[PDB]
């Protein structure tokens, strides 16, 4: 980037990360594998 | 939880299962988390190496598109006796006027990037030639004054940022950056922009980066030319909070989420998949 | 700088830089309120944030407001200056400015 | 009250003041509402005489 | 074990024998405003106690035909006890909300109840294209009801609205969904009286039904805001 | 008392204060110093970490933009008969004739900067196309001796800079350095010019930049077109010193500071506020 | 030195050039309940700024013929902003309270107010034997007017007031006085709306005079309560 | 302690016991010409206590109905003492000047005056394009008056003269003001018949007025150049 | 900058330096917070 405002950039396609989770399992309480979730 | 993910999950194989207590492939939708049923679990796997990527999917690439955002065709010529749009106009920008990247922006709820502008011009005789002209695109915030004419002293722009380019040129670009009031743009407000009960809904001023005011430099010319002016938009540094459900009826205005429905299936209000002549019936079955 | 809180017509020139006040035959009297916008015009434009800012579309901060009483030496006298947070309409009594 | 004696006038001025304190931010630059015109100023066109 | 369940805040407590565990919106928790993401300055009331407790609303009846129903937030409270006094007192408010949906029956009975938190839940209105007004929106403690519950009364779809924190009361399952909130919204603090941050949508996407003695079967919200700030101190609107 | 500020500063946590000889809300306008009080000593504020930043008010970005500074437009033709503008004109640089940047100039006593100066050309048929013609534009100091016409031999340029450019190229552009021969350019000038009497009041001519003289250096052609020559500057590397009361009066003269005001207020000579009912009259008050 | 002052809570400020120092009653400075001292057990709410806070009354007008003045507390901001709203919606309220009583005049005006803060002060009524009834007792943010300020409305005199905690405004010499008190009271906490620990008394020992120009000489309360907390909360009375 | 003041410079001094502080303009203070900013070769002529002294001008009348007064420097000391000859029969001039402004009436009399001191101040004339003349602008010691001191007489206004270096004089509160200017200029010496630094400006924002007694309220100006240096002698112009 | 003139550089915008006192507080003696500015 020659500019000098760094919002001027090129786009950043570069943060690998995730947390499904928040969106697939937002409970308390984990759920283990293999066992009934309701005990 | 978190985690760096490059590439879909690799599978590992799995063996013969027969233990109590343990029932992988049974859940409770009720709890609101979605079946943590793996593959290996539901079936005898073999083990695979995964190297498919998933870069393609990211929010910086889904939503990292320049899309038409604003087309405006007006006439250049000598507005003497005109009732329309003399020789430039004014855009209140916004990114509801456009389908298929509104659609894609409402797939969030909150939405914070920079925006890269592109702006398109073409020119139609009303033959002998096309004239290169000169055009200039006044950004004025939103809600401040506007020129009202192509030759109006505001056009001198001692602050405001201007950009003059040529049809010949090579389309012109700049870059707004994340100007919004908030850490983040509002797709949807829940509420009314306004102190008094009389306001409008949903439309939080924040959220409107402002006026685009373009006009044709050049004095008129002994005849007339159709010129059209296109906005595109691409929004890069992207980050993005709670997607949402895709919107399924047809848009009907940009200021609101109203809706209608198409008159027949598919997308109507009472049936947004196409039918299908009953449940047990396969369609584009193998015959 | 200088708020031109006497912005009203029969006010000309300097006298709309000054406020009067007078003594009063009633109490808990109301004698003036400001228009806060200083990005509207009001008696907060034509100052010297109110002119730079006006350069610019969005701000935040901290505004004071002083005022120099410029009666007599003899005179006295207890006034109470209001700020109230935007949400409902222009406090017309004291007892709901002073809240 | 404004209590004052008999040889004192009866009626006083305040002077108002406003000011921005340091914690005080502006953005976003667009030219001023404050001016403006509709013509050429007098001599202008004389500065190509 | 993840069936049962008390919550207890200030003055108040409720208890469930039949939860499923409980959804913690985008995994997150209510928390106070942190100094590096302050915007006003004064210092804030944190009333704790006397704001962040259980308001129970008035109960709508679950009928054969029912469409849904939703309450917005903060306005389904804003006038309700000490939290409603601290709103109309003060021009800025922020907390998160605690949310526990209450619906019990028969083993007879049968139906299923999507529950779910929905942020910027702007409403449409439906063929025409004139705007919600003021009173489309506002509804208050008596909360409002879905006329296409189908697009969620807003274009889309209830189809796909699971993406939002939720939970379902499917009646041979359980009898309540709790949902835990916490500040959602693109500012620190916000007016309260003007902008809903989240709004609970309750959604029969089974019908109810029987064959055994038919009874009024009520369906409740209680909701306690938590971590409750209120700022801009003046008089009550 | 100097120091660098980055960003607005923060706010301090405070407690209850019932200090007797301690009044910081107490001041005196009459020492010329605004009020020390501080938010944390007029109320209970909360500890805040001021993160927005103060650059885009600096001295630098706040003059930093290419303002219009001259608009000339003139008929390019056979100028047999003509009485006017013969393919050519000359221009006494000022920054006094376009109001926006010279308000922003006049906030400051003196400056110290360069010019960054861009010429934009345009033309229209007086139809059969667009000619890309040459401009000339010769900068020849203030007071100094200018061409008479288009053909003149004073164009040859031996030492007086030039900038040859066509209108189907990029605006033309080039940076006139600080030419003044003192420290700074004296905005306002407080004196006569001449040892003399009768010379003119407010004009330091050592604040006069230049001519500038601009022609087409192509021989007229068959038709006659209008062409329009505009020029901006911006300044840049910028030192200013006291600032001063915006002007309130619209401009009336590019050689003094002659005030009338508008007709009725706003900005009118009794009146620069506009009207309000009354001192207990509160405008756009929330209904 | 001790002649200027700023007194600053919350939202509020106070500032006088003409005090005389100020009295802190019994030398002692309001403080929140002690573990070691408290009843109620379920947690208070301590709202803070919201309800530790100037609230200026309505003011009177001294006259050449006045008898003198008096408020009780907390009843006269029972109904006041959000101290009021507290403690309408608690069963149990503390405080403690900071006083401005404020009157200024002219060089050429003469006259002193005893400002006392009596605790307790149950009032008598004059030439009978029935007791004094409610509405002759609870007057609100209006405040009360002396009978009989000679013997303080009760059977004793002023002569003696200055056991009390006090202060006065002596024209010539200030025009502000200031008085800081604690809670006041047999018990850690009591009901708000059928007990005033302290009643603020504003008596003319030495009627206003004057030689100048007449004009109407206001006599101004401000109180501020002071580490407020509240139990029992429950719906609004 | 910051309200008595005596000034002293040369054979003059000068004493106020109702000031209230001074100004430094900008923060400086008056120094001699350093060798690294110097133009002129010539040695010049410092005279010191000749002319670093104060010279009084007439005085001005403060009447209700006046509009204001203004000076400009060094055009009004000019033709004043050796300061003036110094002038007269060199082509360079440079100096700083302490200003001190004089205005005293009664504890009854009200008013206010703001003095400000204009780097600059160049003039504009009322409706007309026509600039100012010589005689407008150059009154000597004495001085203008203000056409439409609301807009400073140059289009601007005087509620944003604050931003110059000034003090005001608020009859209740003092009764003189006192500013010390440094050399001001974009060169480091000056011709002092054509150029004018400084204008020294009193203008009345709050008129005169009282109840008492009417007096003749007179206005004095006293100003003396400080760190003189001249270069360029000739004969006298 | 390639250009031989220094003068023809792009913008200086780095300069953060500030003193407002010279314009907010040119008084000869500092004023100290809190105490009566007139004593
Ligand atoms: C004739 C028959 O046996 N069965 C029809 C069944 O085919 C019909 O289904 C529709 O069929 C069309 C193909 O003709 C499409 O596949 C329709 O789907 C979509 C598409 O994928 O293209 C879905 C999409 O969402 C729609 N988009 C919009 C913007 O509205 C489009 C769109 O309408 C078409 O592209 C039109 O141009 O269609 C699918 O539903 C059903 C209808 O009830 O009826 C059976 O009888
Ligand atoms: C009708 C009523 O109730 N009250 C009017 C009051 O509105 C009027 O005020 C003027 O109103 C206009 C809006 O119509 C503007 O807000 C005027 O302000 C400014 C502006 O901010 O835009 C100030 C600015 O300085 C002005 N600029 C110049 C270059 O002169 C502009 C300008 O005149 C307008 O934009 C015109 O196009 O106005 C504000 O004063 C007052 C007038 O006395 O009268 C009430 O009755």
């Amino acid at each position: 980037n020659f500019y000098k405002d760094s919002y001027a950039a090129s786009a950043s396609k570069q943060d690998f990360s995730q947390d499904p989770s928040k969106f697939t399992e937002p409970v308390v309480e984990g759920l283990k594998a293999g066992a009934p979730v309701l005990k | 939880v978190e985690s760096i993910i490059k590439t879909a999950t690799d599978t590992v194989k799995s063996e013969i299962n027969a233990e109590l207590g343990v029932v992988p492939s049974l859940n409770a939708v009720e709890t609101g988390a979605t079946s943590n049923t793996e593959p290996e679990e539901a079936i005898q796997t073999r083990t695979v190496i995964n190297q498919h990527g998933v870069s393609e999917t990211l929010v910086e690439n889904f939503l990292g598109r320049a899309a038409l955002v604003s087309k405006k065709s007006f006439e250049y010529k000598n507005h003497a006796s005109s009732s329309t749009h003399k020789n430039f106009f004014k855009w209140t920008i916004n990114t509801k006027s456009f389908v298929q990247l509104r659609r894609k922006l409402e797939l969030f709820t909150y939405l914070r990037f920079d925006a890269e502008i592109t702006i398109l011009t073409t020119v139609a005789v009303n033959y002998m030639g096309l004239p290169d002209l000169t055009l200039q695109a006044m950004f004025v915030p939103t809600g401040a004054l506007t020129p009202k004419e192509q030759d109006s002293f505001h056009w001198q722009s001692g602050s405001n940022a201007s950009v003059f380019f040529k049809i010949s040129d090579p389309p012109a670009r700049m870059t707004i950056p994340f100007m919004c009031i908030n850490s983040a743009y509002s797709v949807f407000y829940d509420g009314f922009a306004g102190f008094e009960k009389n306001g409008l809904y949903g439309i939080n001023p924040a959220d409107t980066i402002g006026n685009l005011c373009v006009r044709i430099v050049n004095e008129h010319q002994p005849v007339g030319f159709t010129v059209t002016v296109r906005v595109y938009m691409k929004p890069k540094h992207i980050k993005a909070w709670a997607p949402r459900p895709p919107r399924t009826m047809p848009y009907m205005s940009i200021a609101n989420a109203n809706y209608k429905g198409r008159d027949t299936a598919p997308n109507t209000l009472n049936a947004i998949i196409g039918n299908r002549a009953s449940v047990t019936t396969m369609p584009h079955n193998i015959v | 700088s200088m708020m031109e809180i006497n912005n009203t017509d029969g006010a000309n020139g300097m006298e709309r830089l000054r406020v009067d006040i007078s003594v009063q035959a009633d109490l808990d009297q109301l004698l003036f309120n400001i228009p806060l916008d200083i990005q509207l015009d009001g008696p907060l434009r034509n100052t010297l944030v109110g002119n730079i800012s006006r350069y610019y579309t969005h701000w935040s901060g901290s505004l004071e407001m002083t005022f120099m009483f410029c009666g007599s030496f003899m005179a006295t006298g207890k006034l109470i200056l209001c700020y109230t947070p935007p949400g409902g309409s222009c406090p017309t009594t004291r007892e709901t400015a002073m809240l | 009250n404004l209590i004052v004696p008999s040889e004192s006038s009866d009626t006083c001025s305040l002077i108002g003041f406003i000011a921005a304190k340091d914690d005080f931010s502006l953005r976003l630059m667009r030219d001023s509402p404050d001016i403006g015109q509709s013509n050429h100023l007098h001599g202008a066109e004389a500065a190509y005489q | 074990s993840d069936r049962v369940l008390q919550l207890k805040l200030g003055n108040s407590a409720i208890v469930t024998q039949e939860a499923a565990n409980y959804c913690c919106a985008y995994g997150e928790w209510p928390n106070y405003l942190p100094d590096h993401e302050a915007v006003a300055i004064d210092k804030p009331t944190q009333p704790e106690t006397s704001t962040d407790r259980f308001y129970t609303l008035r109960s709508v009846k679950w009928e054969s035909n029912s469409t849904g129903w939703w309450w917005k937030l903060p306005d389904a409270l804003n006038n309700i006890g000490m939290f409603g006094q601290n709103v109309q007192y003060h021009y800025l408010y922020r907390s998160g909300f605690l949310i526990h949906v209450q619906c019990n029956a028969t083993k007879f009975h049968q139906g299923a109840l999507l529950v779910v938190a929905i942020p910027e839940h702007q409403r449409g209105a439906h063929d025409t294209t004139t705007s919600p007004g003021f009173n489309d929106i506002m509804k208050g403690e008596r909360g409002g009801t879905f006329n296409h519950p189908y697009v969620l009364d807003d274009g889309t779809s209830i189809a796909c609205a699971t993406i939002f924190p939720h939970q379902w009361i499917n009646l041979r399952t359980n009898n309540s969904a709790t949902i835990v909130l916490p500040w959602m919204n693109v500012a620190p603090m916000d007016f309260p009286l003007r902008h809903n941050q989240w709004t609970l949508a309750v959604i029969p996407v089974v019908p109810l039904g029987t064959r055994t003695m038919s009874s009024v079967v009520p369906i409740t919200v209680s909701i306690a805001p938590m971590c409750c700030e209120f700022n801009g101190l003046r008089h009550a609107i």
